[PDB]
């Protein structure tokens, strides 16, 4: 049978009511080993511990490719004004920046 | 002076608070709530039992002619039959061949032990809600059943309590009851005349001693053997003795939130759901001075041991100075820790040792004692027991078990990648302008 | 067989009507309701009456002091007196000076005339309507107790007929209910242990033979006259008294739609609120065939007289000529107009005599006689009574009382207006076509 911090309760026979009652003893260490806190609040906590972990994915993919998409349109609104002259004689200081040729 | 408070609806754990007014002494109140019961108004219609089909002896007569005179008993069945030539020990009984007549006659009437075996078909609404409550307000204690409609008070002192009506109308009994051999059921019984053959309620006496029952039991007079002197009839059995049969468990053992069903009067008992309301009507000469009791200066709290169990298994330890030695109320304001105890007796330059409970990993509550505040904060540990076998004595706070390590992977990959986000929209902003700038030259 | 059908909650006036089933005889239905009971689920809290307030004899030592025994009596005061020189019939009680003491002991304690004069505080919730029909289903007819829950059938002849549940939920009874001496008052009495001095309920025992009281009465002791042995006290009068003095009236006097307070248990009776629905399961062997009963042939109503007042005021003659003598259903389908009988009995060529009931007057109703389908038309006059003792008898229908002459006056002053602007469009849609004819 399954047990939560609500309560349980059998009977067997003519014996008395047992109730029981479930306390938070998780498998895993909270402290530390990244996948060994994900597993703790997997078996803790099991439908926030999923939500959470897309919501913090879907947010730190669209942050590294919303600075990428940032870094590489100023790296093109740099190099662009220099690379339309027919020199093309672009300074030291933005080719070791904007790693230019 | 009005103060109004919330208490949860469970019995068993003691309830502990204080009551702070802005300059006098703190004055704590405790509510153990005992016993809460749940008493529906609960009206009879019927009881029913075991039938009996009551026969009378068959009036025979030699060549001749009987005839059905009713007598408007319960179900009463009557039928004359005609061909009989019938026996006795002694001999045939008529000397005529045929033109004799036999009449059978059948009636319902309720079993012998109807008295002491019967179930009762009740009707249950609007429920009244009763506590047995173990009430203290400043060490002045009453063991009193108070009433949790909104009114009703209970006096002790000069202090008027009124425990109002409870957050949820929730009761486990159906419109609809029948009560047996001292435990209850939910089973949709037919009305009072609408019994039918073979179920429960094919017999239905109003009270025990009605003396008025009805009856439909299915029965059909049958004719008799050739040469013997019986009345033979064919019903439906006994529908008490099939609803007994059949009988899917008691309230006792199927109720929501785990009631206990009891008989005498017709309630439930310890309930764990909805809170009860508490208002505090308190006479102004309750309120001690401040000087009057003890107060402290130069305290600290430390934590001895702390494990987020189910019961008190923590221990803050308080070194305290004050100069006076009395006994002084100790109450946590968050629901981070519950409290064992509501008050603590002092020395002078002693230490005071409390038990408090909680659910959190990194506790840090802020502990009330005399008139001041320390800050008890440390580390728990998990419990050593699965399943224990007494329900919680603490709230589980959203956000209790967060565990710091976890605090850290939650701001580094969440306010790390807001950073990413505004230094990369700083170095658009300097491109956009250092463009500009270079297109300013013309 | 389901027949759904809806009364009207008024006692005394019968309700009449006819089952039509479509190739069998029409089956007659007549439910004349005598008394609608209102019950409420009445709880008793506690009960009030006077009060006496008992008085101890006073304990004097002569020379000495004494102290305060408590007896733990309702609204016990015990205060101890020094300095007293006390006097019975035979001079002088004690022989000293000062240093005399008095104790007196006053209480409160219920009166003695409390079995047959006092006041019962119930509590009033979730009514249960009652009813005690009187019901005719095709010359079978019984007089039964329904309880118009919509379950609890009544059953005669293999009819099984449930009266469904009422449309409002109105009480006259509020929540809180004081009896006292026949008579029901919605009274906001203090709760148990909440009474106040000089009101209602300064003395409550939960029962009447409860031998535990709440007394707070506002009793003070005070001070002994010097020389006389006496308790005296002060404490403020009684409050059932009081709200003797002060009773707004009984709610048999108070309480709208016409209710009837009783109390041999608490009810109300006869309020004229709401309307019962009706279940009929009617079996299949009560219709009979069409061909066992009369039918007529060439039948015509004609009104006698007319009258729409209140009672049954008109008279129609239907002349028929019948295959059959014997009686059969007469019942009018609308509201417009209410018959006095449910059955007529037949000649085979007479003239029948209905008495029915209109509000109209105008009056053009489709009488139902026995399969047929008569048409009923003429004028009613006015009644000579402004002010009559018994309620009505039909129907309001709007627009029930025109007057046909008012219709012709409505009919002009709506109908000319739709005319000439109808016909002032088509001249304006003539003229601009001309105009565009002309501008070729």
């Amino acid at each position: 049978f399954t047990v939560t911090e609500k309560g349980w309760e059998f009977v067997w026979g003519n014996h008395p009511p047992k109730r029981f009652w479930a306390q938070e003893t998780a498998p895993g260490n909270p402290h530390g080993l990244p996948h060994e806190v994900i597993t703790h609040y997997y078996h803790r906590y099991p439908m926030s511990t999923i939500l959470g972990l897309s919501i913090c994915a879907a947010i730190a993919t669209v942050s590294v490719a919303a600075s990428t998409w940032l870094f590489c349109r100023s790296r093109v609104a740099c190099l662009t004004p220099y690379r339309l002259t027919p020199n093309a004689r672009i300074p030291f200081c933005l080719a070791v920046l904007c790693c230019a040729r | 002076y009005e103060h109004a408070t919330t208490m949860p609806s469970q019995a068993g754990i003691s309830y502990n608070t204080i009551v702070n007014r802005a300059g006098y002494a703190p004055l704590p109140i405790s509510i153990t709530p005992t016993k809460i019961k749940l008493i529906p108004t609960v009206n009879l219609e019927y009881v029913t039992c075991h039938y009996k089909t009551g026969m009378d002896s068959p009036a025979i007569k030699c060549c001749g002619s009987q005839e059905c005179t009713p007598t408007y008993r319960p179900d009463e069945q009557c039928k004359v039959f005609t061909g009989v030539y019938p026996f006795m020990w002694g001999g045939a009984y008529c000397f005529c061949d045929t033109e004799n007549t036999q009449v059978s006659k059948a009636y319902v009437m309720k079993s012998d032990d109807c008295l002491a075996d019967h179930a009762e078909a009740y009707k249950a609404h609007t429920a009244s809600v009763q506590a047995f409550l173990n009430i203290t307000v400043g060490e002045h204690s009453i063991v009193t059943t108070v009433y949790v409609n909104g009114e009703t008070p209970v006096n002790f002192n000069g202090v008027k309590i009124t425990a109002g009506p409870l957050s949820t109308a929730w009761t486990p009994f159906d419109r609809k009851i029948v009560q047996y051999a001292g435990e209850i059921y939910n089973y949709d019984f037919p009305e009072y005349g609408a019994g039918q053959p073979g179920a429960f309620g094919d017999i239905q006496s109003r009270t025990v001693s009605s003396s008025d029952l009805y009856a439909n039991t299915n029965l059909v007079l049958q004719r008799p053997k050739a040469g013997a002197i019986h009345v033979p009839y064919t019903q439906a059995p006994s529908g008490f003795e099939q609803w007994k049969k059949d009988k899917a468990p008691s309230l006792k053992f199927t109720a929501p939130f785990g009631c206990e069903i009891y008989t005498n009067p017709i309630r439930a008992e310890n309930c764990a759901v909805g809170s009860i309301p508490l208002a505090f009507d308190i006479p102004d000469a309750l309120f001690t001075r401040v000087s009057e009791t003890p107060t402290l200066s130069a305290a600290e709290c430390t934590l001895n041991e702390c494990v987020y169990s189910s019961d008190f298994g923590g221990i803050a330890t308080v070194k305290y100075s004050a100069s006076k030695s009395g006994k002084c109320a100790v109450h946590v304001p968050s629901g981070t820790a519950t409290l064992k105890e509501a008050a603590v007796e002092l020395t002078e330059q002693g230490s005071a040792t409390i038990h408090f409970s909680t659910a959190n990993i990194h506790p840090e509550f802020r502990l009330q004692i005399c008139t001041s505040y320390v800050t008890c904060k440390g580390d728990c540990h998990p419990p050593k027991d699965h399943i224990v076998t007494h329900p919680q004595y603490h709230a589980q706070t959203f956000t209790a078990a967060v565990s710091k390590t976890a605090w850290t992977w939650l701001t580094s990959l969440l306010g790390g990648s807001a950073v990413i986000i505004i230094i990369g929209l700083v170095l658009a902003t300097i491109v956009a302008m250092y463009v500009l700038t270079n297109q300013k030259h013309n």
